[PDB]
């Protein structure tokens, strides 16, 4: 008889709710079988009941780690489903901010593997990097997570007179940090014990299994939506995207690594093009008018009224809108009967393909390896359960 | 010749020309038992005729890599066998074959 | 920053790097926690001439979805959903780790 | 007529078939289920049980349902097993802390509206 | 448009396979992430003596909510109810009636703050500036019930933190 | 492959809805009326199927309005009157349906407000 | 304050040791601080 | 406008207090009863009537956009004063 | 119409109508529609019969390739005879493009699985199983995903309520979690927000 | 007449930011 095991879900390696039965012969893996729905909150109906405006702080807690490209996926189906443009000035606040969320879910993904393997110091260099960025968050929201900037009509709030500088006085400096991250683990033979040839997939299996993102990019593929199917301003910003060799988790941990210096690359560019300009859709039947014209303008009080209480009504239709998440591709099936409420939402999160997945990537390895397969997997579980 | 075709778990392949003529051949071979009038059978005839006449007139792999579009030769072979594969099963499953039943009036109507 | 001399350059040595250059400490080159009031620009629809709001509806230029084929109602040549992707470039800036 | 698509069974022979080996797992499960989850009950208290359940849904009349109800029973029955459920989940059928509502006319009247 | 992250070949002349020989005899890479960390232990902490320091914060900042009122002393709040209807999270619960002298005025005005998402969409709504999100985030209690507020509770939120919510108000009012 | 059931639908055993709230339950089906404070007919279109009113009490802290009814809140749109009953049929519920009241075409003439011996001419304009 | 301390470091309080009523020369926290002196003290401004 | 009732209990602006025989007093013993002492009404009444040599007055709260949404005020009763539906603030022409 | 309304893209309408008219023509056993929406989304209606044979054409065809699958779900819709509508959203790599694959059901007919043709769509179907009850033959291990252990119903169906029928505490006598039905202490408010004057005509129905 | 102020970059650009790997060799032989 093989041993059963219950790995979480109180277990520091689990990286949230996850009750991972697993089949043990000694150490060695037999059989992985996740167990997940202890982080379902049944988003998906409670989306139902409301607006369009009052779903959004939804998406920020789907993926608790990338909240603005949450938000930004969300944004983008019900933009397109009504058929307005943001703004540039907009567009180019929201890709700055999205490599700003990368940066500072590669750090949680990256820091988080290395605690789980045993390298538990980069952890304490980097959480002080993802403390500033959580201040860029609060000075243009008010709150350093779950800042629900990112609107259907552009964002919220135009940024604060002097954020620019303090993000560039920021980047200046990080590449460094990355230095000292690589020097701790790039080459140090303990680490690459722990990752080379560990959850090795192929290409093919990788395509059909529904994988995206660096599970991709570590095999060999060549697919980054930001290059294939650019959104926003993406496709007037120059970066490379890193490609890996071997389809182990070694390969994925560079590809983050690289991820990350490519996303200083992209701040550098977004900070010296940001251009002039308002922040939301001029059309006051989507995006509320500011305060001084609700104050004095009989219009804009009627819509400021109309939209808070009532909310836009979205033509009906459906669609289907994908990003380049951090984590892989994130999408929505958003779905509008054509009043202001959404009649269904579906979220597509990478996590649970690359959660489907783990059982056949943990083939012929060992209790230690598993726990390494999970953190390259990059999880977590606010987008598997939804 | 070439190392590292660069996609884990695909190997690099010698001799790719004779594969490729070989499965372009049973490719066709399959089609010839679909009925001539099925869309299938004549789109997959045309779209291999011009595969294999390429293969046959370029003898060096690269060019041939930019003519065929198909991504790396050994993807190429992929497909090839893919689309072999899938011939078969359309063999047996008869697709052409008039719609099997019509949905209920409002079935598609959306709005509700 | 503010530290010995000969502690920075054991940092340094040990580091392998110059610290000091670029400290992780935001000591005073960050922005005034105070700032002047700002102006922020009007949009495009702001105009008090020819801004008919039926010739800037997006929402009412929405139409149900073209119906191609339905079942209820040459050659020919074959056709794909688009064309072939081109093959990368390998990043002149870096193109090896 | 009728022009429906059957699940497993084409009539209700072949439902009851499976209606009865279904029973007979539960049969052999329940004494192993009240020695791994240490519950209070006897045996002869979860085999009641198990009846229970299955007489709830002894007016069905139509194969498929059937079928989509031995399908449901098979999925509880290997939750079961593999100990996927804790005692709280087995120790649910019995409502311990429920304290029972009448159904009688004079007491409905007397605690509230609602028949 | 990419580049390769472990694509490169070791070299093989007797120099470099010296060079790798010493270093897995004589551990140097090790040696190199032990300075690393003994460089660290020389730097400053990043630590902050909490209560003393306080983190850095924003006019923006979405803390405890409360009621406002005008300079003469008057509530600011009408009883329109758009904070009750845009809150995601039906936090708001309102009843109003009108007052003795006509006013149009709230009689129950709740919020329940372990419904609250802090997202602040109830102050955007808000079409007096009536109902704000303070500065305020040191407020835990030791009861559930201490969480669930009233308008006596809200009221006495705004006269306690005026004079900083008018502050931050003033500092953030044109970009809204 | 094909069977040929008889029997009339009925799904009530696979919902998992409680027995008590598929007894004793009545639902309405009708098409709501206009509300009279507007003009617009845009919200008498299609069918709506509601469940009967339950008890709501007071809470006693806060003095919160407190349900026991978990369908207080459910509200099913159906395009025809067909459509809702067969709902209502295969769930089990026991319906009352009321037929679409449409108001009646009236017949209007702008010139009778000024009739020479007519009683319709108006007083004021 | 001390503006060569790094950003966080650069400005304190000494609280007092005599609150409304209670002795607070060991039970202090962030709760005492007037609103006032609470904007100066997260930053939320430059001016005292 | 603070007052207490029978019970010893403040009233509060919304005139809530809990009856004698009301169990719900329980909640305060050993506790207090949260009242905000600065009464609205009370304080809007103290507030001097403004006088403007006009028959339409335009009341926007104060502050600009810091105060409420602008409304203009007709001011030809003069039985009565015109009162603000915002701000509570009243308004008159020079009478007599 | 320049600056807040979305650009259109005509040349992928065309190229996305001429490929729906050709994967129409080479499998008229099955399909029952083909759409193109306004911003460029191919949309593919079947018969469910076709959901295997449809799937492995559009994966395995040269000129399709269809070789990843984005995410497996379904709407529920009451007014439907077939109450259930299933929809699969495909992604090609080697042509850049995406399309969308639609069928039906209702409570008691299954749909064949294609864990054969993708393997994402184990997952994907269990979560539809669970949260619709749409059951999925030939399934390799059919069971629920998201819900708890002993759930009864499915959460996701238009009938279901917001706050389902049961609840949990920790109960002291028992020494542990029960679960009971819900009472609440504030019941959910249920806004009427929908509009009485049409908003947008290009959708108006005929007046039947 | 007041003109628009609002959070840009200063003129002409930023200073260049560094993100390339920079792990010197710092050895013996
Ligand atoms: C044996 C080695 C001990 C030498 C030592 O303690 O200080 C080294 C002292 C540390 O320099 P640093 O802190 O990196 O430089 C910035 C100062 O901290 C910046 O100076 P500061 O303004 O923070 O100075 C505060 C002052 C006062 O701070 C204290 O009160 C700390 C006393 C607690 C220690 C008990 O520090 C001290 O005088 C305590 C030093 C050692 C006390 C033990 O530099 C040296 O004198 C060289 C020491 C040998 C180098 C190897
Ligand atoms: S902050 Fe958000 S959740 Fe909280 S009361 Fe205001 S609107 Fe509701
Ligand atoms: S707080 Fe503001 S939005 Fe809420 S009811 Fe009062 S006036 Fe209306
Ligand atoms: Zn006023």
């Amino acid at each position: 008889s093989n041993l059963t095991l219950n790995f979480g879900p109180q277990h520091p390696a689990a990286h949230g709710v996850l009750r991972l039965v697993m089949e043990l012969s000694g150490e060695m893996v037999r059989k992985c079988d996740p167990h997940i729905g202890l982080l379902h909150r049944g988003t998906e109906k409670l989306i139902e009941y409301k607006t369009y405006l009052q779903a959004l702080p939804y998406f920020d807690r789907l993926d608790y780690v990338s909240m603005m490209c949450n938000e930004q996926a969300y944004s983008l189906a019900v933009e397109k489903l009504l058929n307005i443009q943001p703004p540039p000035r907009a567009q180019w606040i929201r890709v700055l901010f999205g490599e700003i969320t990368r940066l500072l879910n590669h750090i949680m993904a990256v820091t988080t593997h290395a605690l789980d393997i045993g390298a538990m110091t980069p952890f304490f260099w980097m959480f002080e990097e993802r403390e500033k960025m959580f201040e860029f968050y609060e000075r243009v929201s008010g709150a350093r997570m779950h800042a629900a900037y990112i609107r259907p009509g552009g964002v919220h709030q135009d940024l604060p007179l002097g954020l620019l500088d303090d993000i560039y006085e920021f980047s200046k400096n990080f590449s460094f940090r990355i230095d000292e991250l690589e020097e701790m683990l790039t080459n140090n033979r303990i680490w690459r014990n722990r990752t080379v040839d560990i959850g090795v997939v192929t290409a093919e299996d990788a395509l059909n299994y529904g994988f995206s993102g660096v599970m991709l990019r570590g095999s060999g593929i060549q697919w980054d939506l930001r290059k294939t199917q650019p959104y926003d301003v993406y496709d007037q910003v120059e970066f490379d995207v890193p490609i890996g060799s071997r389809g182990d988790c070694y390969d994925r941990y560079l590809c983050r690594v690289e991820e990350m210096r490519q996303s200083l690359r992209i701040i550098s560019q977004c900070l010296n093009k940001m251009p002039p300009g308002e922040i939301k859709v001029d059309d006051a039947k989507v995006s509320p008018p500011k305060r001084a014209e609700m104050k004095t303008s009989m219009e804009s009080l009627i819509h400021h009224f109309k939209l808070y209480t009532e909310g836009y009504q979205v033509p009906p239709g459906a669609t289907y809108t994908a990003i380049e998440a951090p984590k892989g591709e994130f999408g929505v099936y958003l779905v509008s009967d054509g009043s202001s409420r959404p009649y269904r939402c579906k979220i597509k999160a990478p996590g649970f393909a690359h959660l489907a997945g783990l059982d056949k990537m943990s083939k012929g390895h060992m209790l230690a390896d598993v726990v390494a397969i999970i953190g390259t997997q990059d999880i977590v579980f606010g987008e598997v359960d939804r | 010749l070439k190392k590292t075709t660069g996609l884990v778990g695909l190997a690099v392949c010698e001799t790719p020309h004779e594969r490729l003529k070989i499965l372009y051949t049973k490719i066709l071979d399959v089609l010839g038992q679909i009925p001539k009038n099925a869309a299938y059978r004549k789109y997959t005839e045309q779209i291999t005729n011009e595969k294999l006449g390429m293969v046959k007139a370029e003898p060096d792999v690269k060019k041939l890599e930019e003519q065929l579009q198909g991504g790396q030769i050994e993807e190429v072979i992929l497909q090839a066998e893919n689309e072999l594969s899938l011939a078969r099963k359309m063999l047996r499953w008869k697709p052409w074959e008039p719609l099997v039943e019509e949905p209920p009036a409002n079935q598609w109507k959306w709005p509700i | 920053a503010s530290a010995t001399r000969v502690i920075q350059l054991l940092r340094n040595w040990a580091s392998g790097r110059d610290l000091q250059a670029k400290l992780q400490l935001r000591y005073q080159e960050i922005s005034k926690r105070t700032q002047p009031p700002p102006k922020l620009p009007v949009g495009p629809s702001h105009k008090l001439s020819n801004n008919y709001y039926c010739t800037r509806d997006g929402r009412r230029e929405a139409m149900p979805p073209s119906i191609v084929m339905s079942s209820q109602k040459t050659e020919k040549k074959a056709v794909t959903p688009a064309p072939p992707i081109k093959r990368w470039e390998l990043s002149k800036d870096q193109p090896y780790l | 007529g009728t022009s429906v698509k059957p699940i497993f069974s084409r009539d209700m022979n072949e439902a009851k078939r499976r209606v009865r080996e279904l029973y007979r797992a539960w049969y052999r499960e329940v004494p192993n289920t009240v020695h791994l989850f240490q519950l209070d009950i006897s045996v002869k208290q979860g085999r009641d049980k198990v009846r229970e359940m299955f007489m709830k849904n002894a007016h069905v009349t139509d194969p498929r349902v059937v079928d989509l109800l031995v399908i449901k029973g098979k999925m509880e029955l290997e939750e079961t097993i593999n100990v996927w459920k804790q005692r709280t989940h087995i120790m649910r059928f019995f409502h311990e802390t429920e304290a029972p509502r009448p159904t009688d006319f004079l007491s409905k009247f007397y605690v509230g509206h609602d028949p | 448009t990419y580049k390769f992250v472990n694509m490169r070949e070791p070299s093989m002349d007797m120099k470099s396979v010296t060079d790798r020989a010493a270093q897995t005899l004589l551990w140097t890479e090790l040696v190199r992430g032990l300075g690393m960390t003994l460089s660290y232990l020389f730097r400053e902490p990043a630590t902050i003596n909490y209560p003393f320091e306080k983190g850095p914060l924003s006019p923006r900042f979405r803390g405890e909510h409360a009621l406002r009122r005008y300079p003469s002393g008057e509530e600011r709040c009408i009883a329109c109810k758009l904070c009750e209807a845009v809150c995601p999270a039906q936090a708001i619960t309102i009843e109003a009636e009108p007052r003795a002298d006509g006013s149009r005025r709230t009689t129950r005005y709740d919020i329940d703050m372990t419904k609250c998402i802090y997202c602040g969409f109830c102050q955007e709504a808000c079409p007096v500036d009536a109902i704000v999100e303070g500065p305020n985030f040191e407020f835990s209690t030791e009861t559930h019930e201490e969480l669930l507020y009233n308008k006596e509770k809200l009221l006495n939120n705004g006269d306690k933190w005026e004079a900083e919510i008018a502050a931050n108000i003033q500092a953030d009012y044109l970009y809204r | 492959q094909l069977i040929a059931v008889d029997e009339k639908l009925d799904i009530t055993t696979l919902t998992g809805v409680p027995e008590e709230h598929i007894k004793t339950r009545k639902v309405r089906i009708f098409v709501p009326a206009r509300n009279n404070m507007q003009s617009g007919v845009n919200n008498t279109k299609k069918w709506k199927m509601e469940f009967d009113t339950r008890e709501r009490w007071e809470n006693p802290l806060m003095g919160w309005s407190s349900t026991a009814d978990p369908l207080s809140n459910l509200v099913l749109t159906f395009s025809t009157k067909e459509d809702a009953v067969a709902f209502a049929e295969k769930n089990g519920w026991s319906f009352d349906v009321e037929e679409r009241k449409v108001p009646k075409p009236k017949s209007k003439s702008y010139g009778a407000n000024f009739s020479w011996n007519k009683r319709t001419r108006v007083s004021t304009k | 304050e001390d503006n060569k301390q790094f950003f966080g470091r650069h400005r304190w309080v000494i609280y007092t040791t005599e609150m409304n009523g209670r002795d607070t020369f060991w039970d202090v926290d962030g709760s005492m601080v007037p609103p006032e002196w609470h904007r100066w003290l997260h930053c939320m401004t430059d001016d005292p | 406008g603070v007052r207490t009732s029978p019970t010893g209990e403040k009233v509060t602006h919304t005139g809530q207090a809990y009856d004698d025989g009301d169990y719900r007093r329980v909640r305060f013993s050993d506790r207090q009863k949260e009242v905000n002492e600065n009464f609205a009404i009370d304080l809007i009444a103290e507030q001097p009537v403004s006088e403007v040599g006009s028959r339409v007055i335009s009341c926007d709260g104060g502050g600009g956009a810091l105060g409420h949404p602008r409304v203009y005020i007709n001011l030809d009763k003069e039985t009565k004063t015109g009162t603000c539906g915002y701000c509570g603030l009243q308004f008159r022409q020079p009478h007599h | 119409t320049r600056p807040t309304i979305r650009p259109r893209n005509d040349v992928v309408h065309k190229q996305l109508s001429a490929f729906g008219q050709y994967v129409a023509e080479i499998l008229p056993k099955y399909v029952q529609q083909v759409q193109v929406s306004c911003f460029n989304e191919l949309e593919i209606f079947i018969h469910p019969d076709g959901v295997i044979p449809v799937l492995t054409f559009l994966r395995d065809h040269t000129n399709a390739q269809f070789k990843s699958l984005a995410d497996l779900t379904a709407v529920d819709v009451p007014t439907r005879q077939n109450r259930f509508e299933i929809v699969y959203n495909l992604l090609s790599l080697r042509f850049n493009s995406r399309i969308r694959v639609k069928t039906y059901t209702d409570e008691l007919t299954p749909i064949e699985s294609s864990v054969t043709v993708y393997k994402a769509a184990n997952w994907y179907e269990r979560e539809i199983w669970d949260m619709f009850g749409v059951f999925f033959a030939n399934h390799p291990d059919l069971r629920r995903i998201l819900t708890d252990y002993g759930f009864e119903g499915h959460p996701f169906r238009k009938d279901f309520p917001l706050s389902g029928y049961v609840e949990l505490r920790y109960d002291d006598e028992v020494k542990r979690v029960v679960a009971e039905p819900v009472e609440l202490a504030q019941e959910f408010r249920k806004f009427d927000l929908n509009s009485p004057w049409e908003a947008f005509p290009a959708y108006r129905q005929p007046p039947e | 007449a007041s003109k628009v102020k609002q959070d840009m970059p200063p003129p002409g650009g930023y200073g260049p930011i560094d993100y390339k790997r920079n792990l010197p060799r710092r050895g013996l032989s």
